[PDB]
């Protein structure tokens, strides 16, 4: 459901698990490519407790295939992102939505 | 009734953090917006704060701004041939707290000459400020400040990105088409100093000579194909100047519509057309700007890209510049990004931004009450 | 009995359920009072798992004590989940979600108010600076008679383009 393309290499050695918070920078792309958000906009990163239900599928599943520090590019198919409803303002009904996140922190351990 | 107090402590009655400014409430009267010097053109002064302290106009004002801006610019011909000195900027998008920046690296108005290769809206949630800003500069300078059509400044890209949307929500849709009616009397091209052809695109496979820049019926909206749409589109090839094919024009893939030139292109336009190089926009440069190849006729680049947007879509981390242009000497000036306030994505209020979360995390107790 | 037959009767009226549903509800209000009081307790709320972990259980619990004892009866229990019954009008589900926000129940929402409830959901992910911003273009565009104060009616024409029904609704419930 969701497709995780490396940039960057992590240490292979943190990899977040169920339970874990994360601490992740990102930039949301349409299938168009034009921007929707980008946690780089506010110069703060996004955290989370990830592989929880608190974000959507495609980072609940996608999130635990990174390793520290690793650039990556998060392709989530409307199923694993906002579905058939959509964002209301934001993401169109039936988007696939690109999330090209970086994993800043897991738990406490900086990259 | 009821007192809340949270813990040094803070109630609910008064603004929590103080230190960061609270938008203009108030429309300008007409005290404040038209100028004292000369009372059918809008006070600079005024503006450029109202703009800052995210102000508004009423309708009529901005109506009025798009309106008499758009009567200097459909005089003005398609080909402008503008002078020495002057500041050739590149794309603004939007950022209107940067376009202050620009201004005090580029020079007061009042004492220098200004060129913009267009892309004045979109991707930034400024581009109204940018627009009544400009335009209300273009009447109090007509002759010394020139400004030019992006593929932006159309119906077909602010619709599909933001400028549409911020014009219904900070204005109404009267204030859009009048904005659009009068992006169709923007010049397309200029001629600077008799030695640099001044486009936001690039060439095309219908632009042989500048007398066909002269023969353009610009007051349209740019069209899918053809000379007019790729004055505004074109990009030079990925290896420009190194290229591996003899051709002078090829498909453009990435923007999905006009096309790529090459060295050899820009080169034969300049030699049948006398001129010294190219300056245009279009593409982010990481520095600011980027000197392409040098002609074998001249020793001058082919091509100069300038770009003047810093920091764009607050997520490239890059350089702006303005090319501060004499006949002695060419200075190419950069600047680094200025902090603006915070939007959410498409202009959402903060009950639309929220009560989605709030809607799933209070249905998920209820359920979690109804199977104890 | 002739004192619980009295309150079962008027809440047949005002709510948005049926006699046998509210017979199902009294089963488990019961299974939350664990110390048989006749009442909901914070502890005894914040005793349910997925409750425990969410960012809007002192809400939820705040808007559900209707007078306001640091306690929810079952009058309180079935008015609260009164406004979410699929057979549930729309006004009602926004008034809710007002009171998600108002949290002196005063009838307005203030720009403290708003930007304190959000920094509890938001988190960090937002700057103070930020936060305090959104909800200064917030409330003059949602204002329209200058009090600097949100009202029902303008947080309504605000919300309307937005559908609470969908999102403030159970219908396969009780
Ligand atoms: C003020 C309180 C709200 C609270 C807002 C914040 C903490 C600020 C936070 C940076 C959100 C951004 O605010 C600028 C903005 O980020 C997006 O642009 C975005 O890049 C995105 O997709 N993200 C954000 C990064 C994590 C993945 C994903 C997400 O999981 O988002 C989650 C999300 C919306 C889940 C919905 C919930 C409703 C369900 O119905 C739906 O189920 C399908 C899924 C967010 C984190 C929620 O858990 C928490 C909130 O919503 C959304 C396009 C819209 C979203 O604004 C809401
Ligand atoms: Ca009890
Ligand atoms: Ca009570
Ligand atoms: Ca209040
Ligand atoms: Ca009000
Ligand atoms: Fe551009
Ligand atoms: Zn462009």
């Amino acid at each position: 459901g969701v497709t995780v393309e490396n940039i960057k290499e992590g240490n292979g050695v943190d990899k977040p698990v169920k339970g874990d918070n994360v601490t992740i920078h990102y930039v949301g792309t349409l299938l168009d490519g034009s921007k929707f958000d980008s946690s780089r906009d506010r110069g703060t990163p996004f955290v989370c407790r990830i592989g929880q239900g608190q974000v959507i599928r495609g980072w609940d599943e996608g999130v635990p295939q990174l390793s520290l520090g690793e650039k990556a590019n998060l392709i989530c198919t409307p199923d694993y992102a906002y579905g058939a409803r959509g964002f209301p303002p934001v993401i169109p009904p039936n988007s696939t939505l690109k999330f090209e996140v970086e994993l800043l922190k897991v738990n406490s351990k900086r990259a | 009734g009821e007192n809340l107090y949270f813990q040094e402590i803070v109630s609910t009655t008064e603004r929590v953090i103080k230190d960061v400014q609270a938008p203009a409430m108030y429309v300008p009267t007409d005290d404040q917006f038209w100028s004292k010097v000369d009372k059918t053109k809008p006070d600079i002064a005024f503006l450029k704060n109202h703009f800052y302290r995210e102000g508004r106009l009423t309708e009529e004002q901005a109506l009025y701004i798009l309106e008499k801006g758009g009567e200097l610019l459909r005089s003005e011909p398609n080909l402008l041939e503008v002078d020495a000195p002057i500041t050739v900027c590149g794309d603004i998008h939007g950022q209107y707290y940067d376009l202050m920046k620009l201004f005090e690296v580029g020079g007061n108005p009042a004492d220098t000459r200004y060129l913009f290769l267009g892309d004045y809206v979109d991707r930034g949630y400024f581009s109204i400020e940018c627009v009544l800003y400009l335009w209300s500069l273009k009447m109090w300078y007509p002759d010394t400040l020139f400004l030019l059509r992006g593929n932006h400044e159309c119906r077909h890209l602010t619709d599909y990105f933001t400028f549409k949307l911020e014009c219904k929500h900070k204005y109404s849709e009267t204030v859009y088409n009048a904005c659009m009616e009068s992006f169709c009397n923007l010049p397309l091209a200029a001629v600077m100093n008799k030695q640099f052809l001044c486009i936001h695109g690039g060439l095309s496979p219908e632009l042989h000579t500048l007398d066909d820049l002269r023969s353009i019926n610009r007051f349209r909206e740019p069209p899918t194909q053809g000379l007019m749409c790729d004055i505004l589109w074109a990009d030079p090839l990925e290896d420009f100047g190194s290229e591996k094919t003899n051709e002078n024009f090829l498909h453009n893939h990435v923007r999905g519509c006009s096309y790529f030139f090459t060295y050899n292109a820009a080169c034969q336009f300049l030699e049948r057309n006398n001129l010294l190089s190219i300056i245009r926009a279009h593409e982010a440069q990481d520095a600011g700007y980027r000197m392409y190849r040098k002609t074998k006729t001249t020793g001058f680049p082919s091509v100069m890209t300038i770009f003047s947007a810093p920091n764009y879509l607050d997520v490239y981390s890059n350089k702006a510049a303005v090319l501060k242009y004499e006949s002695n000497v060419m200075n190419i000036r950069q600047f680094n990004c200025t902090p603006h306030p915070y939007w959410l994505p498409n202009f959402m209020d903060v009950f639309t931004w929220s009560l989605p979360f709030v809607g799933e995390k209070i249905t998920d107790m209820l359920i979690a009450i109804l199977n104890c | 009995g002739a004192a619980e037959s009295s309150m079962f009767n008027s809440l047949e009226k005002n709510s948005n359920f049926s006699g046998p549903e509210l017979m199902r509800l009294k089963k488990r209000f019961m299974k939350l009072d664990k110390d048989g009081s006749g009442s909901i307790d914070k502890d005894e709320f914040l005793q349910i798992p997925q409750i425990a972990n969410n960012p809007l259980a002192h809400r939820m619990i705040a808007i559900f004590d209707e007078d306001g004892s640091g306690t929810v009866d079952f009058q309180e229990f079935v008015g609260g989940l009164s406004a979410f019954s699929s057979k549930g009008g729309r006004d009602e589900k926004l008034r809710f979600a007002f009171k998600v926000y108002d949290m002196d129940r005063d009838g307005y929402i203030s720009n403290g108010e708003l930007y304190l409830v959000l920094k509890q959901m938001v988190g960090n992910n937002l700057k103070d600076q930020q936060l305090q911003q959104i909800v200064d273009k917030t409330i003059m565009e949602a204002d329209k008679d200058g009090d600097g104060k949100l009202s029902f009616e303008e947080f309504t024409q605000m919300v309307a383009s937005t559908d609470i029904v969908k999102q403030m609704t159970l219908e396969d419930l009780f």
